[PDB]
């Protein structure tokens, strides 16, 4: 049986860290929710 | 049991120990997670019981106590900010710049972080605070990383 424990507020923070790229990727997605990439 | 607004995290006793399976935003008397995460089983928060309202496999998302709540919408050229909340550490804000998801039904804005499957459900930000969508369903590039969609529901 799974249970919730409070992580904290839902806010933007000024001087986070800034990381990661922005990739235009070509996708499906199945009947079951899962996404599979197109080439 | 509690009910107030935030990000929660979403554990288990069934398997070694107290393993975090997911994650999940509470508001408006409303829990929005993933549904690979819960798989649409009750929760439980302190003594209170947390029912299932509204779930789909294909859009991955599900809703507890209520109708999906959460609208704000990624605008296509600002940055966002994952609420990370990984298992075992500490909740974290990361900005990035969103990608897209090039589909047939349309495109979708996409999370270039990978984190653990455990963190599924962590919420995207937009400049506001708003939740513009869920971190935890997506696919997994060349490079082996995970490239996570900005999943969002609908509020009827
Ligand atoms: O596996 C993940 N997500 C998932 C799993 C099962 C299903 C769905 C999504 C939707 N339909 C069923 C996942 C989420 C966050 C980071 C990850 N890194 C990694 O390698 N996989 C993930």
């Amino acid at each position: 049986d799974m249970y919730i424990e409070r992580a904290g507020d839902i806010t933007w923070e000024k001087d986070a860290e800034v990381t990661g790229n922005s990739p235009r990727l070509d996708v499906a997605l199945d009947e079951s929710g899962d996404f599979s990439l197109v080439e | 049991g509690e009910t107030t607004d935030g990000v929660y995290r979403v554990m288990t006793r069934r398997l070694l120990g107290s393993t975090q399976v997911g994650v999940g935003v509470m508001q408006e008397g409303v829990f929005h997670t993933m549904w690979h995460v819960t798989k649409g089983a009750a929760l439980r928060s302190g003594e209170g019981r947390l029912d299932p309202y509204w779930g789909d496999v294909k859009q991955d998302l599900v809703s507890y106590c209520g109708p999906w709540k959460l609208d704000a919408a990624w605008d296509g050229l600002s940055e966002v900010q994952l609420l990370a909340v990984p298992p075992g550490e500490r909740a974290k804000n990361i900005q990035t710049l969103p990608g897209i998801f090039k589909t047939k039904d349309g495109d979708i804005g996409a999370v270039a972080l990978d984190y653990p499957a455990g963190t599924s459900g962590s919420p995207i930000l937009d400049k506001c605070g708003r939740v513009i969508g869920l971190y935890g369903n997506g696919v997994v590039i060349k490079n082996g990383s995970y490239v996570s969609a900005i999943t969002q529901g609908k509020r009827e």
